């Protein structure tokens, strides 16, 4: 049961009690997703209305 | 996501209608001239969501009311709450559609369409931020169903990225106008599947069960069937009105609701079952509201929940009662009777409690199931649909307003699909 | 003095960040009209408080933190509530519609149209910082904007501000009291994209929390509000340690350092001890070595599991109130012969230790009884994994229908997103297997 | 109405353990994907405990122990022997110890006559959710028909007297009182309390119950050696209909009651 690095102040202490030892993407990118996607939703809208327009 | 436009179609579509906003102006407090007289502000926290606010404290229903022929919009005009619609809302023709839904469609529903479409863009104009739209209508007449779902088409055209919902009443033998009543349905459900979110498949034919068995009507009228109606559409549309955290608006609805588009066919339900000027003395408990409103019998879609599975349930209680018992109750049906609820998709039943109980009631609940049962409302239209088309009966009605053979053949094998999809996962 | 932002997102987020507040507000001696008579330095300080809260000339003391949700109605409820004068209005900021319970709505659809504008309202906050930690960000995992806005801001974080330190603090769905059938979808989707941007996620699970609340607060049915008074006491006692002086835990950097070694394997356990009810008259309190035993109950769990059936990477107590080290290490030594306490081989048997003496903060007519002591504790165990199991579960049979996702699909997400994202969740569940399974 | 799932088909001593409940007539048997269960008759290998106990409205069990396996893997019970403070005290009883297990043989055994033939003792151990002991009052001695080749082994795939092999208890008790009632008893629950604080469901959200099969070996001084202990056995015939009964009465129904022959350790 060693205890290491006691350290005391007004507020409060603490310490390590030891019981054995051992033994991204660039915002292009971003914004390319975020495009291939609102095109995706662009491309099923112009389908649907294609079809209404039929 | 706030507003909602409502449209009503139609006899049967604003007849209903007419009882619903005369059902909810209550509930929300709102007199026949449109001025507000509640005790509580839950029923103004969430108005705007099917009312426009006019001049001087005035409360207007975001309400369109369409017909080919004027005779049931003057009878709304003159109902109770006839005053509380806005004049300029009220779009008619004169020539009627013939219980046809050619007429409705093609020939004269289309002469009439763009006046309602102008009407619409008004209304969904001024909407802060528009959820989308809800119509009543039959299926079985002209008007409403060939009219109804033009007007559909031509709205999600315009608005293709907003909810479409509708509560559509179903037509039956057993409380038939005319034999072509079949060749309607058919050709709406057609549009239905394609072009709707969710619908409220009102049975005339389980309506009519109810009164005459359940309610012991012997003479069951279109007010007794009406009262059943309004009824649930006040409780479906609970969740929309007032304050709450579950299917708040039109859109996570249908993302709870409906896990294949085409899958967007409702089976509704309501507790206690009452008859119109009923005693109503004996408030419900919860497991017996529960129990009530899982039973076939209290279904509004003739058809038995039983024979299939739910892929998706929601349920709304409303009346002062213990959260505690409900969510006990609620688990209770489901643990004890696992096999009707699909184990692919987890915990699929939702539960909303909303303190505000209606009319003449302490405590109700109404009932939104998604079963694979209600292939056997379409199975049951596509039989007496076939019986006369197999001998071209009355087709030259059709035929005459410049339909093909064709569309019928069409029309009928995309409901014969809709069932087979049903029924691939009622066992899966 | 460093500063620290903390940004809550969608409802979840918004509701759990005002509990919080409220409770910082109550624990630093502030006035909800952001007056602090403690404070003898007026207008400026770097002392700890300072790392939560900004200074004005008028002494108001400005909470560093974003509001973000995409439907008006919850943030309203801030800007008219009891704690309005707090947060100035560019904080908090909200759309028009929200994401509808759907991942894909609030990740590609709405949150490209306003991730901009709260990214320069954080700009503006972070650039009132003279040292910025870093980011605490709170929100759901079922929710459409929890899920779906937080990931995606997430992503931008770590490019605007590439070298910071981000902390979770996840609300993990459960049914009791969920609002949608697709919230394990949005779990998995948010957990996916967001694991390589979160330094450490403390996750809660609401099923656990309610459970608290039923059995030791005598709630019979639970509401948002008292689940959110409870995981703020939680996370108070968590980020204490950035608020008020002391040596342990005391910057961003040092949750990851002492809590975690493997950077994929970030979600330490929370247990917290005790839950006293208010209106109980009569209170037993409770010593040192009983609220540490308590800390090794599932019952007292952010998330129900098993630590026996894991390894420990690390362990940290936190201790508020009346608590000496004395104390700690007799209840530590008495644990360890009566608990299954195995850590990996490749690290120390060992527990961290903090205690600040001022006993926990309570809201006035809140549910909570004030105690002398109290603890929570956080372990990194792979126990934990288990809530990833659930999960993967539920995802998986839904996902072998294609139940729901047309609705994902319609939003302009990829199918394709769905199995790359159960991928990295099967990876991640073997990545604790390995740590945690010894044959 | 009780619900469960079985998830291990090829279990001969659950299939039946199903067959009882089912006869009850208050138990209703389920898919074995419907989480809505009371009880879990789950898979060897893989179980998902982290899947149970965490459903609203359902006191969950399931028929294994999670961690057991220390127990029933042999590799697993070598370290946990020798590893373990109060295991490995006191450890008189264990023989001197893909990946393998070499362990020291016992040089000459207990030897019945006729045939100078080897056997082992396979005795069943059932242990509950409250982690009570229960031995089964019915032990079976394997045997192998042919004579000491100083025929080694006894197991199925390896009958003049013994049918099927089959020595049973109340005749080796005769044998015992012909040519020549406790070292067993010591040896289960010195095992399975050693491992009570890892693998106990006391205060967890679901519960557990296991059959174990403790195999003995004897030898000539009448000492028991234990070799293994079995995670997933099956019973002899005819003390099938007997054992499984007693697993439905004490390890499901007193979890789930409706509307003696153990021996606790
Ligand atoms: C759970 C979904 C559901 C399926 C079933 C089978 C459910 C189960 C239970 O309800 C939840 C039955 C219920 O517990 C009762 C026994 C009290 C009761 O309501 O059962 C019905 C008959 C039953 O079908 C036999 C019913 O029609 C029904 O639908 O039952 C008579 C009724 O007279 C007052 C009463 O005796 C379909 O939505
Ligand atoms: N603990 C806790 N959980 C909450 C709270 N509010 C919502 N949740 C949970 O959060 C999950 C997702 O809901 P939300 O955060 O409300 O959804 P959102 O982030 O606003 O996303 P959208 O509304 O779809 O745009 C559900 O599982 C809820 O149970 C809360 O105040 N406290
Ligand atoms: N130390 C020893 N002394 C004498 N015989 C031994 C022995 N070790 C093994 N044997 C013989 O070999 C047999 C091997 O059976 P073992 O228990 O090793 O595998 P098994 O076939 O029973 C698989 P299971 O785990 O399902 O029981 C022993 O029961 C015994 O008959
Ligand atoms: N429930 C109900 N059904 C009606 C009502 N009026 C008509 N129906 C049904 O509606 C169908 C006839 O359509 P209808 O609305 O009258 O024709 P339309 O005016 O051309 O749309 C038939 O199935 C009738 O049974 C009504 O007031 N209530
Ligand atoms: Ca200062
Ligand atoms: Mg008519
Ligand atoms: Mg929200």
């Amino acid at each position: 049961m060693e205890v290491i690095e006691l350290n005391k102040c007004t507020s409060g202490q603490s310490f390590e009690v030891i019981l054995k030892p051992p033994s991204d993407p660039s915002l292009e990118e971003i914004q390319k997703k975020l495009e291939a996607a609102e095109e995706r939703r662009k491309y099923q809208e112009a389908e649907l209305l294609k079809h209404l327009a039929e | 996501m706030r507003e909602i436009v409502h449209i009503q179609a139609g006899q049967c579509g604003n007849q209903i209608g007419a009882k619903f906003w005369e059902v909810i102006s209550d509930e929300h407090g709102i007199d026949p001239t449109g001025s507000y007289h509640g005790d509580s502000d839950l029923q103004l926290e969430r108005i705007n969501v099917y009312y426009n606010e006019a001049t001087g404290n005035k409360y207007v229903p975001r309400a369109i009311l369409v017909d080919l022929e004027p005779g049931t919009m003057d009878s709304v005009r003159s109902g109770p709450f006839g005053q509380i619609f806005r004049p300029d809302n009220f779009v008619f023709g004169q020539s009627g559609a013939g219980n046809n839904w050619a007429k409705g469609h093609y020939t004269e529903g289309a002469e009439l369409v763009d006046s309602v479409l102008d009407v619409v863009r008004k209304e969904s104009e001024s909407c802060d931020c528009l959820q989308g739209f809800q119509l009543t209508h039959s299926l079985g007449g002209g008007t409403g169903s060939g009219m109804g779902t033009l007007l559909i088409s031509k709205i999600r055209e315009e608005y293709p990225d907003r909810i479409m919902n509708t509560f559509s009443v179903m037509p039956s033998p057993k409380v038939s106008d005319t034999v072509v009543e079949p060749y309607n349905a058919t050709l709406s459900v057609h549009q239905l599947v394609e072009n709707t979110d969710e619908t409220y498949c009102i049975d005339n034919e389980a309506l009519y069960d109810i009164c005459f068995r359940t309610l012991k009507l012997t003479t069951p009228t279109y007010g007794d069937l009406n009262h059943l109606v309004s009824a649930t559409m006040s409780g479906v549309t609970t969740c929309l009105r007032f304050p709450g955290q579950l299917n708040a608006d039109l859109r996570k609805l249908a993302v709870n609701m409906v896990p294949f588009p085409r899958l967007h066919f409702f089976m509704p339900g309501f507790a206690p079952l009452t008859s119109r000027g009923s005693q109503q003395y004996r408030a419900l408990t919860v497991p017996e509201l529960t129990q009530q409103m899982f039973d076939s019998k209290n279904m509004m879609a003739a058809c038995d929940p039983r024979h299939g599975r739910y892929l998706t349930v929601a349920a709304i209680f409303r009346g002062r009662m213990s959260m505690k018992e409900v969510d006990e109750q609620m688990l209770n049906v489901q643990n004890k009777n696992s096999s009707y609820f699909v184990e692919w998709i987890p915990n699929n039943v939702k539960t909303a409690v909303c303190d505000i109980p209606p009319r003449g009631l302490k405590m109700s609940a109404t009932f939104i199931g998604n079963s694979t049962a209600i292939q056997e409302l379409f199975k049951r239209i596509s039989e007496q649909f076939t019986a006369m088309f197999r001998r071209k009966a009355f087709l030259h009605w059709y035929t005459g307003e410049g339909m093909d053979e064709m569309e019928f053949t069409e029309a009928e094998s995309n409901m014969n699909d809709l069932v087979s999809e049903y029924q691939q996962y009622q066992d899966a | 003095m460093r500063e620290c932002i903390s940004i809550h997102v969608g409802q979840a987020g918004v509701q759990i960040g005002n509990a919080c507040w409220e409770l910082y507000c109550l624990e630093h001696g502030i006035q909800p009209d952001g007056q602090m008579p403690s404070d003898k330095t007026i207008g400026g300080g770097d002392d700890s408080f300072n790392t939560f809260f900004s200074e004005t000339g008028a002494g108001k003391h400005v909470p560093r933190a974003v509001f973000v949700d995409l439907e008006p109605t919850v943030i309203d409820e801030v800007r008219t509530g009891t704690y309005r004068q707090l947060f100035h209005p560019e904080q908090l900021i909200t759309g028009k519609e929200d994401a509808a319970n759907n991942y894909a709505r609030g990740h590609y659809t709405i949150g490209k149209e306003i991730i901009d504008l709260v990214l320069d309202r954080i700009r503006k906050l972070a650039d009132q910082c003279t040292g910025l930690q870093g980011f605490l960000v709170f929100h759901s995992f079922g929710g459409g904007t929890g899920s779906g806005f937080t990931s995606l801001l997430m992503e931008r974080l770590s490019v605007d501000y590439g070298k910071k330190s981000k902390l979770e603090f996840s609300i993990y769905p459960a049914p009791q009291v969920s609002t949608a059938v697709v919230e394990p979808y949005n779990s998995i989707l948010t957990t996916h994209t967001t694991l390589e941007h979160s330094d450490c996620a403390f996750m809660v699970d609401n099923e656990a929390i309610y459970d608290i609340c039923r059995r030791n607060l005598d709630i019979e049915r639970p509401t948002y509000t008292n689940l959110n008074r409870l995981i703020s006491q939680i996370v108070s006692s968590i980020t204490a340690s950035l608020r008020f002086d002391g040596a342990l835990n005391v910057d961003l950097t040092e949750f990851q350092t002492n809590l975690v070694p493997y950077p994929r394997i970030h979600f330490p356990l929370a247990t917290y001890a005790p839950v006293i009810s208010a209106e109980k008259a009569y209170h037993e309190q409770l010593s040192v070595a009983e609220i540490t035993n308590a800390c090794f109950e599932p019952a007292n769990q952010m998330v129900k599991c098993d630590p026996r059936h894991g390894k420990y990477m690390a362990c940290c107590l936190l201790y508020r109130g009346d608590v000496v080290p004395k104390d700690v290490n007799a209840a530590i030594a008495t644990i360890k012969t009566k608990r299954s306490i195995q850590f990996v081989d490749w690290c120390p048997t060992g527990f961290k230790v903090g205690i600040n003496y001022q006993p926990p903060t309570v809201v006035p007519g809140g549910d909570l009884a004030k105690v002398q002591r109290a603890v929570c504790m956080l372990s990194n165990t792979t126990a934990i994994a288990e809530a990833w199991a659930r999960l993967d579960h539920k995802f998986d049979l839904m996902y072998a229908k294609r139940a729901f996702v047309h609705w994902y699909v319609g939003e302009g997400m990829e199918e394709g997103e769905f199995s790359e994202a159960r991928e990295d969740m099967a990876a991640l569940e073997k990545d604790y297997e390995e740590v945690g399974v010894d044959s | 109405m009780y619900t469960f799932v079985v998830r291990d088909e090829n279990s001969s001593v659950y299939a039946e353990v199903s067959r009882l409940l089912l006869a009850t007539g208050q138990w209703k048997r389920l898919r074995k994907d419907n989480p809505r269960f009371n009880l879990m008759l789950g898979e060897r290998n893989r179980l998902p405990f982290g899947r149970l106990g965490h459903e609203p409205g359902l006191v969950q069990l399931v028929n294994y122990y999670r961690g057991a396996d220390k127990l029933c893997r042999k590799a697993s019970l070598v370290k946990l022997i020798k590893t373990s403070p109060e295991l490995s005290e006191s450890c008189t009883w264990f023989p001197e110890s893909q990946v393998h297990v070499i362990q020291k043989y016992l040089e000459k055994p207990l030897l019945l006559e006729p045939g100078h033939r080897k056997f082992d003792i396979r005795s069943w151990v059932l242990v509950d959710h409250l982690y009570n002991i229960y031995l089964y009052r019915e032990g079976v001695l394997r045997t192998s028909s042919e004579p000491y080749n100083s025929c080694h082994l006894t197991n199925h795939c390896i009958g003049r007297y013994e049918e099927g092999n089959e020595m049973f208890f109340e005749e080796f008790n005769q044998y015992l009182m012909d040519a020549l009632e406790l070292q067993i008893k010591h040896i289960i629950r010195s095992c399975l309390m050693c491992i009570e604080p890892a693998i106990s469901t006391k205060h967890l959200h679901y519960q557990s119950f296991q059959l174990f099969g403790f195999d003995f070996m004897v030898d000539e001084e009448l000492k028991v050696w234990l070799i293994e202990v079995n995670g997933a056995p099956a019973c002899a015939q005819k003390l099938y209909a007997e054992l499984c009964q007693g697993i439905v009465d004490v390890a499901i129904s007193s979890v789930f009651p409706l509307a003696s022959i153990f021996i606790k350790l």
